[PDB]
C-alpha cells in the first residue's frame, strides 16, 4: 500500500505461530475460512 | 486547528470525570450527562 489517509478501526488479532519453511511437498495442512458481512457487522469463521 | 481524534470499540465512563476533576463547566445536550453509562453510542470522535 501506499499510506493510510484515515483509519475507522484497527486491530491486532490472538498470537500464534508459523512454520516459515520454503521446503517442496505435498500440502501437510488445510484452512479454511467463511467471510461474511450481516447487518452491518463483520464476521470471520476458521478451521485447521 | 483543533485536534480530532476517533474512539471506537472501547468503553468509556462518567464516573471517571468528576471525581476531583472540578473542571470548569460539564453539561451535556439532548441527554442528562448523569446517565452517560446505560446510553450506547456509536464511532465516537474527539476533538480537543
Amino acid at each position: 500500500y501506499s499510506s493510510a489517509n484515515n483509519c475507522t478501526f484497527e486491530y491486532v488479532s490472538q498470537p500464534f505461530l508459523m512454520d516459515l519453511e520454503g521446503k517442496q511437498g505435498n500440502f501437510k495442512n488445510l484452512r479454511e475460512f467463511v467471510f461474511k458481512n450481516i447487518d452491518g457487522y463483520f464476521k470471520i469463521y476458521s478451521k485447521h | 486547528a483543533w485536534n480530532r481524534k476517533r474512539i471506537s470499540n472501547c468503553v468509556a465512563d462518567y464516573s471517571v470525570l468528576y471525581n476531583s476533576a472540578s473542571f470548569s463547566t460539564f453539561k451535556c445536550y439532548g441527554v442528562s450527562p448523569t446517565k452517560l453509562n446505560d446510553l450506547c453510542f456509536t464511532n465516537v470522535y474527539a476533538d480537543s
